[PDB]
């Protein structure tokens, strides 16, 4: 299902952009 | 001798505990082979914040 | 009746943590901010220092204001550091570099607003306001510029009130930093005319009341700082405790102050003795009385015995009977007349207050008139005319953008302060 | 809260080694850039930043660039120990030398390199927050470190502006000498660095040869020696700001309390405890005694003797285990001499600075360990003593033009060597005025 | 829907209809009475390659009223002065002229006469100095004691009498704290007129640590701490 | 070749600036005599006037 | 009492989404539209959003509108998506481009029927009708032209109700288009003489509040849409609540307008504070009311200090006794009484609600008419005349069919709004 695709990427990239040292230079 | 730290007053007696309270100093981080007079900055520079 | 405190450079921020250590123990607040206390006499005045946080946290009516952000991590990082409110924390990027000019002009006009924001906010808080307390050094950057800078601002906002302040400034002896006679010349022009009373302290004093008096093996910052902070926090104690002749701080200027210009004081604090004699020596009025007047006990380089007192005010903490506290001050005016300015009739003002210090059973705050003052003034301006005269560091001032004009400014207006004390000194009845 | 180091040639780039070894061993970065840290965010320090920076892999990558127009050194450096650390576009090599002419490396050879020298400083500086000036090495005697050194600090003077440049330069030594036309290429030098730098610090080899026979114990010295001992000074310099302390000093606080007047920037700079392991058993090494040992000539880096002047404003940074009402005893002891004077303008002359962390100890190091230390830079007029044994030397080998048919063919008017001689004799004249005591109204 | 169809569709009746109309009218003309901007127009000497095309893009396209009441009220409180009056802020004060003409003193290592003014104000002080002179001290102040004058602020009394403000307030507004607090515009104390000072504006610097600033030439361009300071320049009226 | 000319020469050791400047006035007299004109003020407020006071 | 919302282009679409969030969490109504609250309080009013289908469930009366189905495609992927009604989504085939002329009459005139068949649909089910609200930006393609196409045609077919408006313009420094200033120039050209009562937003502004109010590491556009959601959810709190004073649009509309063409006003949210800060400072009346007048805490680039206050109108939420309302508003009325325009003896309207804001005991929310607003639309026609004078961009515009008259028309309207805001905002000794 789309949806469920779209929230499962929206949720990791939340998870990734937490730490802001990662979102800096991962 | 490359690795052992010196005995201060800033650093206290090792072997006592004793230790005086003076201005000027951090908070300290606990990874061994670290000097503990590093500076510290986190709470008045949020690194890596936008 | 509330006061707000200013605490501005290393120096300010470093005295004003030991006051607030001081403060917090004399009322039984917690490093967490909670009341711990074991009587009503302490809950019932604590509104004057601090304002309550939701459930049951005080926090401390204090703005720190630094240059550099060094400090302030510092007093974060101490043992009460954690009371203090986050958003009352100011600070800049770069350094006052040690220039009166740039901590005054460039990086001053960036900050000034947010600090004047926030002592705004402190101040507009208050049911009634009294005066507001501020600790600085004279001889630094940011200390000497945006004190003075900020007590301007102060003064054109709130010209009703008591404006206060605690200054350190260079000693002849032990200087850390070359540049020192500009800034303390150009802050004292400021202070001269934007003051109401001030309190000047040498270091040089603190270490030979150290060494002589208590004896200390090691002295460090921190008991110079706790000396000044124990005579911050008594000046206040007839103002928050019962009493049975209660006095107050607009009472002490009107007593103090002959002359508007007039408004520079000693400081001293009786109870101090080492440990090893303590055992030889028991606490009364008598005491008190001879070590407050010891010159070995006074907090500046000038001594009382070249000049004469206009005017002095003593409070007394503890249960003592009154009759003491009248027949020394008596006592001591007859025996010294010659050390009193003879053109007015009576020079001490007494106060007695009922609650003391935890641990002590008595103590007394003494404050002081005396022309010797004009003796420190002198000699920094003596050393000021030194590098003056050869344009020594100049470059760095003008380069900020001074004129020379500003240098001859404050140069007249010291000059004038020592010749108005000195023809007050000998002024006769005739 | 953060410096760039600029390496040029021979001498700049083996100084280099030596620094970032000290600057690496004393942060505890290990040769391939990693250095463990804790994983809780919030609990970590920055005192690595004011050199490192770290990739997002974690390896540490350090804020300099290695300048030179022979590839010799340059390949040296790719293939040693360090070969991990620096990342290879930092290195950056010619394909040939200045060839002693200081003519040379400003008009034909510097002019080709210069820019991506300035393209790299540029990406550095748009990697900072809070840059507050740019350390450069280089010897003046040679060709490519006179010519580009000169030729850099001008466009860096021109696209920085404000920002400060502060030089530790390697100066001909008295009599001590490696080449000819040291003289020529010394003096064209001295005009680009009187404009372009704000403070000076000047080094001569002789010196540290004869400090390193005295103090130490070392029969046959090498320039590894040299290196190492300055830097231990350049990390006595910027401790101030990677480490907690009682009294800290920025970096402009030395421009403000060191430079009286904008040309008079040149400063001798001296070390204390310099001490074998043999002498550290018989020795006490308090405060005072430090204090004392700095003012000794036989301390000093640079062959002056500062009892032929008179000094203007002293910096000492103290290290260590000191308190500060040691130093104020000490520094009253030194002001109560008569051999140490200050000229009558400059009453209150010292400055002084403490820092909690003391010095680091290298493994192949000849220093013995110590826990406490001072440094001091210092302006005196003795330095223009300095100058007057190179320019007899110029006026000796310019009365018969000895070698001038180089520089002229290689770009250079003749002129140039007339106009940096003025400028030295106004130099010399500037110290001699204004170490003048007093005045008088006629 | 314009204003005049909606109006003559509603359901008021005709008078109220002729106001509201009026009103709007009047309203117009008052906005175009009003000081204004010119409007823009383009250039003349434009260049070319502005009115070609081209064929892919040519195919693309498909061708009075408002009266004043000033009420007075008797036995109102005075609030002006002929010394305040008198005197301007943007100029040099009296002490700053004193300051000036002694430093000129010191420097030409000999006495300058002063220069005599034919202003009332000053001769009244003068007179007013003079008599509490003679009160205090038998003598007459001679013109050493007379340059007293410059160096103070003088103002009226209710009743007439001439006398020295101790200590100024400032020309903003500021408190008087009593048994309630209060602001006060202006109070008898201020020596200068009363005026609204002005304030930098609150959102100047980029919202992050980056250092960037508006520009002091427009209000849309930035600026940076390059060779200039843009964030003590900001200050303004409006 | 570089002519730019960024720091200033170095003052002569006779150039000295105006100094010592020093105004000249008896401090008692003259503050007896500003204290004697000087105008009393009030912190208090003003009395409000009436609403039937209006013309 | 109903309202009938508005949400037009990505940027309306998506601060509707976070409103419909709040008002179903405020009402307790579940993601599937089931009832599930615990208070009748809740189900008395819940007409005034939502209507209601049978079997429990709640629909939200909005409209959807956009010209590319992206934006619809991921509201319905978002969290509360189901509720809304599938036949109220209207979307085309291509984008706006950016473009004013295109959002208004090429592709607008093709889809606006459909959506005044929708809104007129909606509209004649209400028992009674309150005024409408829209959300769109100014800057944009289809937001502003087919926002401004269905206010004017809306205003002809409903002109006896109110027309209430929430806009964000953009920024002269933080702006992602170049032809920024055309679309707004035309834009507030069509709002000054269709709005009934607009508030403007600068994304400069609710960044500042985020960075130095909430001190958020990492914000993002949600929380911009959130304290835009927080003030439009508290405007309509006394329409649906209970209280001891209540107010009404139209109420605010009479008290806030002095004349038909000074209707923009600038809006605040007062209980701000970040999470480590909150344990240090207890809210209550006189600090919300101080954040409230604070310019810190106001949503655009313009300074209320520039500038005078004719009316303001202060909302306030919870239980809380209506003296210390009534004295604090009159001593922020006493205290600033410069900054308010002297021919209207009193400017302020209060009003007080008894339920609060989910999860706070009390909330404030403020609304200003103040001639600092001028400033913006200065800006904006600053960045006009330098694009139009050179004919920068204007064969696009040209191309679709505008008249350059029409540019000329709305730059003359808004010149004219400017210079009656000047008028008003200097005063006048005479
Ligand atoms: N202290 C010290 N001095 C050095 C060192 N290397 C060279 N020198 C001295 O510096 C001078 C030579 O300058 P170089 O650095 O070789 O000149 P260059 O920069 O290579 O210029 P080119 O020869 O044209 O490439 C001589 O006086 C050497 O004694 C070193 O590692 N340490
Ligand atoms: N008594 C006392 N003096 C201090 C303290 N810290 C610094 N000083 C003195 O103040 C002077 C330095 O001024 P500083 O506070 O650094 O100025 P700033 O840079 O403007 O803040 C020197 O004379 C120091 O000895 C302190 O905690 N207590
Ligand atoms: N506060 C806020 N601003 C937004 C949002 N989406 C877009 N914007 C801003 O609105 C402008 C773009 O307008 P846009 O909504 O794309 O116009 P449209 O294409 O007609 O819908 C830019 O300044 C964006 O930063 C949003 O969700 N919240
Ligand atoms: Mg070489």
């Amino acid at each position: 299902t789309t949806r469920e695709k779209k929230r499962l990427f929206m949720m990791q990239r939340a998870e990734r952009l937490k730490d802001p040292k990662m979102r800096h230079m991962g | 001798y490359l690795s052992d730290e010196p005995i201060t007053l800033y650093t206290g007696n090792p072997e006592t505990g004793c230790t005086m309270t003076v201005h000027g100093k951090t908070p300290v981080e606990p990874v061994e082979g670290r000097s503990r007079f590093g500076r510290h900055t986190y709470f008045t520079e949020r690194k890596y914040c936008l | 009746r509330e006061i707000v405190c200013v605490q501005a450079g290393q120096c300010g921020n470093q005295i004003g943590s030991k006051f607030w250590e001081v403060i917090s123990d004399e009322h039984g607040v917690d490093p967490t901010g909670t009341y711990q206390g074991d009587s009503d006499l302490q809950l019932e005045r604590i509104n004057v220092y601090f304002d309550e946080a939701t459930g049951g946290r005080y926090v401390p009516r204090s703005v720190l204001i630094d240059l550099e952000p060094g400090t302030m991590d510092s007093v974060r990082a101490g043992p009460y550091g954690q009371i203090f409110r986050p958003d009352n924390f100011i600070f800049g990027q770069s350094g006052a570099g040690n220039n009166w000019a740039k901590g005054h002009y460039t990086e001053g006009a960036e900050l000034i607003d947010s600090v004047l924001d926030v002592c705004c906010k402190e101040a507009e808080s208050c049911d009634c306001l009294q005066g507001f307390q501020i600790c600085h050094s004279l001889g630094g950057g940011t200390g000497s510029g945006m004190g003075t800078l900020l007590i301007s601002k102060l003064r054109e906002q709130y010209p009703d009130r008591i404006m206060m302040t605690f200054s350190i400034i260079p000693s002849p002896k032990v200087s850390d930093t070359v540049v020192e006679p500009y800034n303390t010349t150009l802050s004292v022009h400021q202070l001269v005319e934007n003051s109401d009373e001030s309190m000047c302290i040498d270091n040089e004093a603190l270490y030979d009341i150290c060494f002589r008096t208590l004896k200390l093996t090691t002295p460090t910052f921190g008991d110079l700082n706790h000396l000044v902070s124990a005579v911050v926090s008594g000046v206040t104690c007839c103002l928050r405790f019962p009493g049975q002749l209660n006095s107050d701080l607009r009472k002490l200027a009107v007593n103090l102050v002959p002359f508007p210009r007039l408004h520079f004081f000693m400081m001293g604090f009786a109870p101090l003795t080492s440990r090893g004699s303590q055992q030889y020596r028991g606490l009364s009025v008598p005491e008190l009385t001879q070590q407050m007047f010891d010159a070995k006990n006074m907090m500046q380089a000038a001594d009382p015995r070249h000049g004469r007192y206009l005017t002095a005010s003593a409070l007394f903490r503890g249960r003592m009977s009154t009759k003491e506290v009248d027949e020394q001050m008596l006592n001591v005016q007859n025996k010294n007349s010659s050390y009193f300015i003879e053109w007015i009739p009576n020079n001490i003002k007494s106060s007695v207050c009922d609650i003391p210090p935890k641990g002590l059973k008595m103590a007394v705050t003494f404050i002081g008139n005396n022309t010797c003052i004009q003796e420190m003034f002198r000699r920094v301006g003596e050393q000021f005319t030194l590098m003056f005269r050869r344009k020594a560091f100049l470059h760095w001032y003008t380069g900020e953008g001074m004129d020379e004009m500003e240098f001859t400014e404050a140069e007249s207006n010291m000059n004038d302060l020592v010749s108005e004390y000195q023809q007050y000194q000998d002024a006769t009845i005739e | 809260r953060e410096a760039i180091c600029i390496h040029i040639g021979q001498a700049g780039c083996q100084v280099g080694n030596a620094c970032w070894e000290l600057f690496c061993l004393e942060h505890g970065i290990q040769p391939d850039g990693a250095m463990p840290s804790d994983k809780t965010i919030g609990v970590e320090d920055d005192a690595f930043n004011t050199f490192f920076s770290e990739t997002g892999a974690g390896k540490h990558v350090p804020r300099a660039v290695f300048l030179d127009l022979e590839p010799t050194v340059v390949d040296e450096v790719r293939t040693g120990t360090y070969r991990q650390l620096f990342h290879p576009e930092q290195l950056i090599s010619g394909k040939e030398d200045a060839a002693n002419n200081y003519a040379r490396g400003h008009y034909t050879i510097g002019k080709e390199i210069v820019d991506l020298c300035l393209d790299r400083i540029r990406k550095l500086a748009d990697n900072c927050t809070g840059l507050q000036g740019f350390l450069v090495y280089h010897a003046v005697g040679g060709g490519t470190g006179s010519g580009l050194g000169a030729l850099l600090l001008e466009r860096l003077s021109v696209d920085y502006g404000k920002k400060s440049k502060l030089g530790y330069t390697v100066y001909p030594s008295p009599q001590v000498s490696t080449a000819v036309v040291e003289p020529y290429n010394s003096v064209l030098s001295t005009h680009s660095l009187l404009e372009h730098t704000d403070v000076a610090a000047m080094l001569d080899n002789e010196a540290i040869y004869d400090l390193t026979r005295r103090n130490l114990d070392i029969e046959r010295p090498t320039y590894t020696n040299l290196n190492r001992l300055i830097g231990q000074v350049v990390s006595s310099l910027t401790a101030s700001l990677r480490f907690d302390g009682a009294l800290n000093v920025d970096l402009t606080e030395f421009q403000t309390n060191l430079v009286p007047y904008p040309r008079i920037h040149f400063v001798l700079t001296s070390y204390a405890p310099v001490i074998s392991a043999e002498k550290a058993y018989h020795e006490q090494l308090s405060v005072s005694e430090i204090s004392n040992a700095v003012f000794e000539p036989a301390s000093m880096m640079t062959k002056c003797d500062p009892r032929h002047g008179k000094y203007m404003a002293c910096c000492l940074m103290y290290r260590g285990d000191v308190v500060p009402k040691d130093v104020n005893a000490a520094v009253a002891t030194i002001k109560t001499k008569r051999t140490i004077q200050f000229v009558d303008w400059s009453p209150t002359g010292f400055k002084c600075g403490i820092n909690y962390q003391p010095p680091t100890v290298v493994p192949g190091g000849d220093l013995a360990k110590v826990q406490r230390a001072v440094c001091m830079i210092a302006n005196s007029t003795a330095i223009a003593e300095v100058f007057a044994r190179i320019d007899h030397k110029f006026d000796l080998m310019y009365s018969k033009r000895a070698f001038v048919h180089w520089y002229v063919g290689e770009g250079m008017e003749e002129g140039e060597f007339s106009e940096a001689r003025e400028d030295l004799a106004a130099l010399e004249k500037d110290y001699e005025e204004v170490g003048a005591e007093s005045a008088d109204m006629d | 829907s314009t204003i005049y169809n909606a109006v003559d569709a509603s359901t008021l009746n005709d008078r109220c209809r002729t106001d509201l109309l009026d009103t709007v009218a009047q309203l117009g003309r008052h906005c175009e009475t009003l000081p204004k901007k010119a409007v823009t127009t383009a250039d003349a000497p434009l260049p070319s390659c502005t009115f070609n095309t081209t064929v892919s893009r040519s195919q693309k396209e498909i061708n009075t009223y408002f009266k004043d009441h000033k009420p007075k009220f008797h036995g109102a409180l005075r609030t002006q002065d002929c010394f305040r009056d008198t005197r301007d802020i943007t100029q040099l004060s009296s002490k700053e002229k004193d300051f000036v003409h002694r430093y000129a003193e010191a420097k030409m290592k000999k006495s300058i006469p002063r220069e005599e003014s034919d202003d009332v104000a000053k001769k009244v002080a003068t007179e007013a100095y003079t008599e509490a002179f003679r009160k205090f001290k038998g003598r007459d102040p001679t013109e050493k004691e007379l340059l007293e004058v410059e160096r103070l602020y003088f103002a009226y009394a209710d009743d007439g009498a001439v006398g020295v403000v101790q200590k100024p307030h400032f020309h903003g507004p500021h408190m008087h704290v009593s048994i309630c607090n209060r602001k006060y515009v202006t109070c008898p104390n201020q020596v200068y007129r009363a005026s609204l000072p002005a304030v930098r504006n609150a959102r100047s610097r980029f919202p992050g640590p980056i250092p960037v600033w508006t520009s002091t030439k427009n209000l849309h361009a930035v600026a940076s701490n390059d060779t200039y300071r843009p964030g003590v320049h900001n200050v303004s009226k409006f | 070749k570089d002519a730019s000319k960024r720091k200033d020469d170095v003052p002569n050791r006779y150039d000295k600036p105006v100094m010592g400047v020093k105004t000249e006035k008896n401090y008692v007299v003259a503050n007896a005599v500003e204290n004697v004109l000087a105008l009393p003020t009030k912190c208090i407020p003003t009395p409000m006037n009436r609403a039937v006071d209006r013309a």
